[PDB]
RNA sequence: GAAAUUGUUGAAAGGGAAGGGCAUUUGAUCAGACA
RNA sequence: GGAAUACUGCCAGCUGGGACUGAGGACUGCGACGUAAGUCAAGGAUGCUGGCAUAAUGGUUAUAUGCCGCCCGUCUUGAAACACGGACCAAGGAGUCUAACGUCUAUGCGAGUGUUUGGGUGUAAAACCCAUACGCGUAAUGAAAGUGAACGUAGGUUGGGGCCUCGCAAGAGGUGCACAAUCGACCGAUCCUGAUGUCUUCGGAUGGAUUUGAGUAAGAGCAUAGCUGUUGGGACCCGAAAG
RNA sequence: AAAUAUGUAAGAAGUCCUUGUUACUUAAUUGAACGUGGACAUUUGAAUGAAGAGCUUUUAGUGGGCCAUUUUUGGUAAGC
């Protein structure tokens, strides 16, 4: 009876070949990530050179907070909480931005923060508080194996693959995402910058879209 | 807090081992949920929830229901499994040769099945001849033949059956029941 | 026994499972079959529609006996020939030596037509049948032979 | 077990995500960019600075 | 019986313990600690002494003398978290110290070596000391808290 | 729509298949550069209150 | 030979009620575990 | 002209102080560092040293001190209420039994089922045994006289678990119980039609109809027992003015 | 003539081809209704979610309600 080592073999040494093509793939990203970033800078500068302005594209993806309990809430923003999988305080997850979720979202600034995320807070809110629903269960993210036998069938195979998927909105944003349990942030380390967090982001208030400074709250949540 | 969307804490619903008492079902059991956890023969599956049913939802099986089944196309060299009782039918006069398993067959079905030159078979002989139940038919018996079920959904113009003790005229069949008197159902 | 039963659950408890407003009191809707017509409506049409009121006619003095009449159907019928018995004539189907059944002697007044017979004379002494009964035994080329 | 943070752990970190350890190594956190000199036209400057 | 008997007991095989991974690795000084250095005895017998650190020792601690003919402190461990590294500092390279460590003070009054030691190591310290004036006599003053003094303000 | 859909699909897969036909939503939009020529921007302030009656 | 209620003895607290909760000081008292 | 700085953002850059926690109990996984041997912070704390071995730590109890704490029971939209009962304590003190039932469940037997009115018998109110009946069920529908359940593989259609066949598999086809939906056929009532015939007024074949039944369409019951529910009973306990 | 509310639809129970059944219906093998045979699969026909969905029986308590924002009637008004 070999296997001892002998199928040992075939698994250390496929694994092997799988964190290979995980190198090759992270690397990938990095530099798709720095020109895509690079790009946009020049495309800024070149059309000032030229006279012109460069509008950049609207933002895709947000990240959504819900910063208001569980008490008194009407009935079409509390299903839409829901929907969106936010039932609980200072939890959060992504959506993808087109008119059939803008229009949820204004249903229910009142009770959420919300902007857009960068990949630095993407990647750390992954790494730090990700797990997947698998058979439900709620299941940390920790190791590679966990996400490739859930998603693999969509490509991705990696934690990095995953953020990757999210962050560019891919292709298969939905199953992705869905795979993501909602985040289960804490408060704000700072605090919340303001006196009464339920007026708009705008009236010095907590709600709403703040656009990029989504990021520092949720990284003092995370 | 949680805005939950679902009660909580929640049993499926489902019978999960039998509500008798009996050391042989239970028996019975024990080789049914052993043989469903370790072949995937959807058969065991079926079975072992069958054995958990209470009498109402076990009706009883009649050999000339049996004898009906082994009449479809390709399937009288199938072997019938009955999970309840089998019970026998003198209307129809001839019965083919077969194999039945069920938990009990009354005297004459087992009469009625053994002169034909057929073997009645208990669900544990049944097991060691097809452990993945291959070559199965699983009968079941009709449920709602039941005395009881004629008068669920009593109500105007459904058309079934009142609660009665005493019948015959005179018992409900005045005002009410016709065109006549006051109105009808 | 006493012993499982809710009374020894809702010791403790002020209102005995029965309500802090509505109360356990004697006799709320009335007595028995009260208020038939009255407040009790609702659930006497529905449940029980035909209740009130009168349909056909009165027979004073009716004995049950003398409609003494159960129904057989050709269904059996050869169930009235003990089975020993009864498979020695299935196997010769044949005048001159067909069975009698006296259906009166088992206790029923008519034959009825439920269902198929085997092709096999019998001889049925009875008291009644449909047309169908007689029918169908006679295509199995049997009688009906009328009995009082 | 016990989850942890790659975040903080640089066990886990390098298990998950093997590219850490080159990331790392060639600094790559802290790229210099091509430091190039477009010059935005009048037109631009013009108008950022009327009234 | 009073009591029935319980149906199933517990079994009285007692486990191993599961392999655990916690390397005893070498504690490093806060870089204040280097030998030579006055330090100030914050607790235990002779709290508010100062004393000369001479060696860390194999089981974290530090090695200091009064020396004991200026203060009366022998040579002795000394715990590196209750000690208030000054920065005064004596040069310590004719003091031999090869000789000290854990066993040394094995428990296993005073055995003549430890005299002796003491007078080798000290005549040697004192040599040093003399180097700076009124160092002997700062060596022999215990330290010792005045009012509106505040120890996280205070350079020591 | 289902007319539509039978056509570009029999249509598409006899080139050689690649489709998309389910509909999508309102997306966002793409980036765009805006000239200036002939379009330099016009300021305006708010105004004061007056009454006109 | 219970309790309500009472006498004595001992101990304790008590600036317009008393009793109660979380917590510790103090006093009195006590189990276990060590070899 | 050429820099610096601020501001905002990023680093899988380094690093100090402080707090809480240490669940798990051989090994097994994913890794990291090494040319390697080997090592490790990698699927949950170990190493080193001291003090006590006792009321020391800990429990209990009284007290004190910080902050907190209104009277329970009840009906009520709302009680601490300037609403009612209750000075105190023991002992007693309230959903029962029975007739007949609905649903559900367990058990026996099953087109049947039910020994216990009775008889036999006995270690004598028990346990054991039993013939004839009877009850409920196996037929329905009409006010009734009365009539009385297969066109057909006991039907067609659609969904169906399971099983069968092919395939490495994904899948495809075959059969399809229960159950569900739908269109038909069968028995009775009602209405129409009215053959062959006749004690010329009896007979009622056959074929039909937005009509109708608590029906048929390869039976599911009967009995014992239990919780819950129903009605009659003093009817959960205590209470009239009266007759 | 709004805003908020509100009906239906977004496919396999779908779409297209051939041409059977009748006593209905057409001047008419015309239609209508139900079908046999054939052709096309998961980007099969928008989003988000789904600790699954469907179904059956039986039974408790309840059947004095009161309050807040907004709409709003009576009333001078009201803790009406
Ligand atoms: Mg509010
Ligand atoms: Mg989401
Ligand atoms: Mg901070
Ligand atoms: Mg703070
Ligand atoms: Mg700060
Ligand atoms: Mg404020
Ligand atoms: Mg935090
Ligand atoms: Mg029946
Ligand atoms: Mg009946
Ligand atoms: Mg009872
Ligand atoms: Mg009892
Ligand atoms: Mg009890
Ligand atoms: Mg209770
Ligand atoms: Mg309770
Ligand atoms: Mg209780
Ligand atoms: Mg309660
Ligand atoms: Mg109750
Ligand atoms: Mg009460
Ligand atoms: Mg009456
Ligand atoms: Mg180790
Ligand atoms: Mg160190
Ligand atoms: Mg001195
Ligand atoms: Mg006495
Ligand atoms: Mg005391
Ligand atoms: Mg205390
Ligand atoms: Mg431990
Ligand atoms: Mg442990
Ligand atoms: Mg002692
Ligand atoms: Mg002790
Ligand atoms: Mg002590
Ligand atoms: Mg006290
Ligand atoms: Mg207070
Ligand atoms: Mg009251
Ligand atoms: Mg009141
Ligand atoms: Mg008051
Ligand atoms: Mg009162
Ligand atoms: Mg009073
Ligand atoms: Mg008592
Ligand atoms: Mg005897
Ligand atoms: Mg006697
Ligand atoms: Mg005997
Ligand atoms: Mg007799
Ligand atoms: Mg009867
Ligand atoms: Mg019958
Ligand atoms: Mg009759
Ligand atoms: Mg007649
Ligand atoms: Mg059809
Ligand atoms: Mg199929
Ligand atoms: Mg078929
Ligand atoms: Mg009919
Ligand atoms: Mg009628
Ligand atoms: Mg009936
Ligand atoms: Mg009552
Ligand atoms: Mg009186
Ligand atoms: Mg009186
Ligand atoms: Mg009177
Ligand atoms: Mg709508
Ligand atoms: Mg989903
Ligand atoms: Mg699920
Ligand atoms: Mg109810
Ligand atoms: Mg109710
Ligand atoms: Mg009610
Ligand atoms: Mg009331």
């Amino acid at each position: 009876a070999e296997q001892v080592a002998a199928e040992r073999a075939a698994r250390k040494a496929a694994n092997k070949e799988k964190r290979a093509i995980i190198l090759e793939r992270n690397a990938a990203y990095q530099k798709e990530y720095e020109t895509a970033e690079r790009n946009i800078i020049q495309a800024k500068r070149d059309a000032k050179a030229a006279g012109s302005y460069y509008v950049e594209a609207q933002h895709k993806l947000v990240f959504v907070v819900r910063i208001k309990g569980i008490n008194k809430i009407p009935p079409k923003p509390r299903k839409v909480l829901q929907l969106l999988r936010l039932t609980r305080i200072n939890s959060g997850t992504f959506v993808k931005v087109t008119k059939a979720t803008l229009e949820l979202l204004k249903l229910i600034e009142p009770y959420v923060a919300y902007g857009y995320p960068s990949y630095s807070t993407i990647r750390q809110l992954v790494y730090k508080r990700g797990f997947g629903k698998i058979n439900k269960q709620r299941v940390p993210l920790s190791d590679n194996a966990i996400i490739e036998a859930n998603l693999g069938k969509y490509g991705i195979l990696s934690i990095d693959d995953l953020i990757h998927e999210i962050i560019t909105v891919g292709p298969h944003f939905k199953q992705a995402n869905n795979f993501l349990w909602p985040f289960k942030l804490s408060n704000p380390s700072g605090g919340w910058g303001v006196p009464r967090k339920f007026k708009h982001f705008i009236q010095g208030g907590s709600f709403g879209n703040r656009e990029e400074f989504i990021n520092k709250l949720v990284k003092s949540m995370n | 807090g949680i805005d939950h969307t679902s009660k909580q804490h929640k049993r499926s619903g489902h019978r999960t081992a039998p509500k008798s008492d009996n050391v042989y079902l239970k028996l019975l059991v024990k080789l049914y949920t052993f043989l469903a956890r370790r072949t995937d023969a959807p058969f065991n599956k079926v079975v072992l929830k069958a054995l958990f049913l209470s009498k109402i939802n076990r009706p009883p099986v009649s050999v000339s229901r049996i004898a009906r089944a082994l009449k479809q196309e390709g399937a009288a060299n199938k072997t019938v499994v009955v999970v309840g009782t089998v019970t026998d039918d003198a209307r129809i006069f001839e019965f083919p040769k077969t194999t039945v398993a069920a938990l009990r067959f009354t005297a004459g079905a087992r009469a009625k099945i053994v002169k034909a030159g057929g073997e009645c078979i208990t669900l544990d002989q049944l097991a060691v001849r097809a452990p993945k139940g291959q070559n199965t038919l699983i009968l079941r018996g009709p449920r709602n033949s039941r005395e009881a079920v004629r008068h669920f959904g009593m109500g105007p113009h459904k058309g079934k059956a009142p609660r009665i003790l005493s019948t015959g005229r005179k018992f409900e069949r005045a005002r009410g029941r016709r065109r006549s008197k006051g109105f009808k159902v | 026994p006493s012993r499982f039963t809710k009374t020894r659950k809702h010791r403790g408890h002020v209102s005995a499972g029965k309500g802090r407003i509505g109360k356990h009191r004697k006799h709320p809707g009335g007595r028995g079959m009260a208020g038939g017509q009255h407040h009790h409506r609702i659930n006497m049409d529905k449940y029980h529609p035909g209740y009130f009121g009168k349909v056909g006619m009165r027979y004073f003095h009716k004995q049950q006996a003398h409609f003494w009449k159960p129904v057989l159907n050709l269904d059996k019928l050869w169930t009235l020939i003990p089975e020993d018995k009864r498979d020695q004539y299935l196997k010769s189907a044949s005048k001159e030596t067909a069975p009698v059944i006296d259906t009166l002697a088992a206790g029923y007044g008519k034959i009825l037509g439920k269902g198929r017979i085997p092709n096999v004379p019998v001889i049925v002494k009875a008291r009644f049948v449909s047309k169908l009964a007689e029918e169908k035994i006679r295509a199995a080329g049997g009688v009906v032979e009328l009995i009082a | 077990v016990l989850k942890k943070n790659p975040l903080k752990n640089k066990q886990v970190l390098l298990r998950l995500n093997p590219y850490a350890k080159v990331f790392a190594a060639e600094k790559l956190g802290s790229k210099k960019a091509e430091k190039t000199g477009t010059k935005p036209a009048a037109v631009f400057t013009e108008t950022l600075k009327h009234d | 019986s009073a009591q029935k008997a319980p149906k199933w007991y517990p079994s009285e095989d007692v486990a191993a313990l599961k392999k655990t991974r916690k390397a005893a690795r070498p504690q490093k000084l806060r870089a204040s600690l280097v030998p030579g250095t006055v330090l100030i005895l914050l607790a235990g017998r002779f709290r508010g002494k100062r004393v000369v650190y001479l060696k860390h020792l194999e089981d974290n601690t530090l090695l200091i003398s009064g020396p004991f003919k200026v203060n009366g402190v022998p040579l002795r461990r000394v715990n590196a978290r209750y000690v208030i590294a000054t920065s005064t500092k004596v040069s310590v390279e004719g003091v031999n110290v090869e000789k000290f460590n854990v066993e040394y003070f094995a428990k296993e009054e005073i055995k003549a070596e430890r005299v002796e030691d003491q007078k080798v190591v000290d005549k040697a310290l004192i040599a040093e000391i003399k180097k700076t004036p009124l160092l002997k006599q700062y060596l022999s003053a215990s330290f010792s808290l005045k009012n509106g003094d505040k120890p996280h303000m205070l350079k020591f | 729509r289902v007319k539509a859909n039978a056509a570009k699909r029999a249509e598409a897969k006899a080139q050689g298949v690649a489709v998309q036909l389910k509909r999508q939503p309102a997306q966002p939009r793409e980036s765009r550069i805006v000239s200036t020529e002939g379009n330099v921007p016009q300021t305006l302030a708010p105004v004061p209150y007056e009454t006109f009656i």
